[PDB]
């Protein structure tokens, strides 16, 4: 190959020639706003960098085609990077989020490795080969660190040093370097930290390290340069190109940088999903966060129980697991204000209403399928429950304060509900008894209703204790109707029927606004504390705090796997009943039909039509 | 750009 020298710079990256020593040239890149850290992949000359502005992880091609963004949620301060040539895999840190993570070169699979006692990951660098990887921290107390590449066998190699970065390995001599930024050193030491030196004192501000054959390479904030010296005595000193300030980073594109094999190199391992290097020369198949490995040792399945939980403009996922395994971002695009959150267990789609678009959407978990369910005449969804068994999202319309229903592919069923003076908000289908509840917010007189899915049968079940019942939840096998009330700060329950009303806490509540049930617990968010909370309606092991410091908590919604066997002994889930709109369990076991307001049954007793 | 400096340190072109 060209030897070539690239360098991060404010939003430019920027390509210096190393047998020509002085020939500089941007990469054609768009939109790049804060270019941070740099590699590359031998196997099709691609590049790829972290953008501390963006909160992403990008490549492209050095011509500048096929720029695509592979990392673009949940991230924070992406400061280390790199790419493992040999399983084709993206490994990157993150001083703001604390987690070193993992994913396919194209961003798929993403994996958390290591997130526990993990204060500022900084400088990442990896040896796929042997199996083992490097980074920095700045939090706490400063020191390298090493793992496997799976994230398993964690060690401090280096433990007496200032905050430190360009961790970079020479793979032919097998010696580790870095600068030190609070001692304004190069050193160098072996694989474990040992044989340590320093290889240049002089410098005033040595920030960014690479190294390529004979040579270490450095930028340098006070004397604006990039500059080269002997790797082993530090003399023969040149200057690269001088009058760059503040270059973030270098990175020397050579194929002598990316060389080796190991198992993943071959067919990856035959591993599902990800195949990772562990140490001397093995490699361990991996999978997505929250999967499971199978018994085979190399495919995935996807969890089948968890909590999704949405924020203002993010949907996160969490398991209740012996590993505490950390909760993760879903990557949905495109939300601005999430209102309100519900999944559908047999496709498996996420569904959410956002308020900044006045939208109901969809998508897969891994954010793609997204499809705009409802859409604007002037619409402003506020809650949603999906019927599972009819495949109907049952939602509240603020704007028109009806209660309206529209099929999971968008065509639209009707409304089941409306009144001059209600104010339809929290809403929760019951199809197992073919039933719905919902609050109603009527001026100075809020209350609880239930009614059939189709809009008959409707009473109130409670008018008294209420100030501002904001979300409701439910669980068929307790038979339990909960809702908490914003203003009372409290959270109630009571069954179906409506008896046996009762208090289940009101201490140490600020802003209850989304409450779901996950077997025997009950979990609430509280908006203003910041906090997600569950109790155990058992009464047994009481109250506990899940997660905290969370900001702008908006919804809460536990999957439990569906019973498929089961499912499909509900009436309504085969044919809808042969209803083309609603139908309704009776309670006989038996099914009936039925039809949105606007419309009229026909003589078929199964079909709606318009009325006379 | 300049989000980094703004957490760890200014340069001019910063804000
Ligand atoms: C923009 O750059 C990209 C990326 O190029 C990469 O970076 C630059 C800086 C150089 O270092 C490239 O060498 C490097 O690959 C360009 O897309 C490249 O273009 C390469 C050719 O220039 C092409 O490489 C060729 O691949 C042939 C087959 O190998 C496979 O091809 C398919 C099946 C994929 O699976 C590939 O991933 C895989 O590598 C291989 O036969 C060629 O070897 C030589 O080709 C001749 C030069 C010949 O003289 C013989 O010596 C021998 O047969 C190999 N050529 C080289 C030079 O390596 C590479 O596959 C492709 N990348 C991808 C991802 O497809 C892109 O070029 C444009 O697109 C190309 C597809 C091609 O049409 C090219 O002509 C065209 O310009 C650049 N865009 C623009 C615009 O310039
Ligand atoms: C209940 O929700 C549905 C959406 O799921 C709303 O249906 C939408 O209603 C509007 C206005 O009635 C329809 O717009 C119409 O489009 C046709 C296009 O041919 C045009 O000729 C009309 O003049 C009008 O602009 C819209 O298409 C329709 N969307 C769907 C998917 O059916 C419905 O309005 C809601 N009901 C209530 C009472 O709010
Ligand atoms: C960088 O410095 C090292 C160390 O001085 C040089 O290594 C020497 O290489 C010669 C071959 O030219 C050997 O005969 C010596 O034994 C080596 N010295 C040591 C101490 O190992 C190396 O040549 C220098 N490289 C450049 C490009 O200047
Ligand atoms: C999948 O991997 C596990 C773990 O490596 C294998 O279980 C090991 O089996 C060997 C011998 O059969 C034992 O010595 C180890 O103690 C076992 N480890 C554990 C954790 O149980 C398992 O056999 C592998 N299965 C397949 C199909 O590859
Ligand atoms: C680097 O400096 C040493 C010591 O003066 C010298 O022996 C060597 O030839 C120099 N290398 C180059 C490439 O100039
Ligand atoms: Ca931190
Ligand atoms: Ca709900
Ligand atoms: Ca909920």
């Amino acid at each position: 190959s060209e030897a070539f020298l690239l360098f991060s710079r404010r939003a430019d990256i920027r390509r210096i020639s190393l047998e020509t020593n002085n020939n500089n040239v941007a990469i054609p890149l768009t939109g790049v706003k804060e270019a941070s850290a740099l590699d590359f992949d031998v196997t099709d000359n691609r590049i790829y960098w972290t953008d501390i502005s963006l909160k992403t992880i990008s490549r492209a091609f050095m011509n500048g085609s096929a720029l695509e963004h592979v990392v673009e949620f949940g991230l924070d301060y992406p400061e280390g990077m790199a790419v493992d040539w040999l399983g084709k895999n993206l490994y990157w840190a993150d001083t703001g989020t604390n987690r070193i993570e993992v994913s396919k070169l194209d961003g798929q699979h993403r994996q958390v490795l290591v997130w526990k006692d993990l204060d500022s990951p900084r400088a990442l660098a990896l040896d796929p080969a042997e199996g083992f990887m490097y980074w920095t921290e700045w939090g706490g107390k400063p020191k390298i660190d090493r793992a496997a590449m799976d994230g398993s066998e964690r060690t401090t190699l280096v433990p007496n040093v200032g905050r430190a970065n360009g961790l970079t390995i020479d793979y032919a001599k097998r010696r580790l370097y870095w600068t030190d930024l609070d001692t304004n050193l190069i050193e160098s030491s072996n694989m474990l930290g040992l044989n340590r030196e320093v290889i240049a004192d002089d410098l005033p501000h040595p920030f960014g390290l690479t190294q390529y054959q004979d040579y270490i390479y450095w930028t340098d904030w006070s004397r604006r340069s990039i500059e080269r010296a002997n790797k082993t005595s530090g003399q023969n000193r040149t200057i690269i190109q001088g009058h760059l300030d503040y270059v973030m980073d270098i990175l020397v594109f050579h194929s002598s940088r990316q060389s080796g094999w190991n198992e993943c190199a071959s067919s990856n391992g035959h591993c599902s999903h990800l195949c990772l290097a562990v140490p001397v020369g093995g490699f361990v198949c991996g999978c997505p966060a929250h999967y499971s490995l199978n018994a085979d040792n190399r495919t995935c399945s996807a969890p089948t129980t968890f909590l999704l939980f949405s924020q203002k403009s993010a949907i996160n996922r969490m398991v209740i697991d012996e590993q505490q395994s950390p909760d993760i971002i879903l990557p949905i695009h495109s939300l601005r204000n999430v209102r309100a959150i519900d999944y559908d267990p047999l496709d498996k789609q996420l569904y959410w209403i956002d308020s900044r678009q006045n939208m109901i959407r969809k998508a897969q978990e891994d954010g793609s399928q997204g499809f705009t369910v409802v859409v604007s005449l002037e619409i402003q969804p506020y809650d949603l429950s999906i019927d599972i068994y009819s495949r109907y999202i049952y939602w509240t319309c603020e704007a028109t304060n009806v209660i309206n229903v529209t099929r999971l592919d968008g065509r639209s069923v009707g409304v089941v509900l409306k009144g001059e003076q209600d104010r339809p908000r929290a809403i929760v289908v019951n199809p197992e008894k073919g039933y719905m509840y919902f609050t109603n917010l009527q001026e100075r007189s809020p209350k609880i209703e239930r009614a059939a899915l189709d809009g008959t049968e409707r009473e109130v079940l409670f008018f008294s204790g209420l100030s501002k019942p904001i979300a409701l939840a439910l669980d068929s096998r307790l038979g339990k109707l909960f809702w908490a009330d914003s203003d009372l700060r409290r959270i109630e329950s009571s069954d179906l029927s409506g008896a046996n009303r009762i208090v289940l806490e009101d201490s140490n509540i600020l802003q209850p606004v989304g409450l779901t049930v996950f077997e025997n617990w009950l979990y609430w968010i509280d908006k203003q504390q910041q906090m997600i909370e569950k109790i155990d309606m058992t009464g047994r092991e009481g109250r506990t705090k899940v997660q905290a410091r969370i900001a702008q908590l908006s919804d809460i919604h536990a999957v439990k796997e569906l019973n498929l066997q089961e499912y499909r002994q509900h009436p309504c889930a085969q044919d809808n009943g042969g209803c083309s709109h609603i139908c309704l369990v009776k309670g006989d076991g038996t099914t009936r039909c039925s039809c949105p307001m606007h419309l009229v049954l026909l003589q078929d007793e199964l079909s709606c039509g318009e009325p006379p | 750009g300049c989000r980094w400096f703004m957490k760890w340190f200014p340069p001019h072109w910063c804000g």
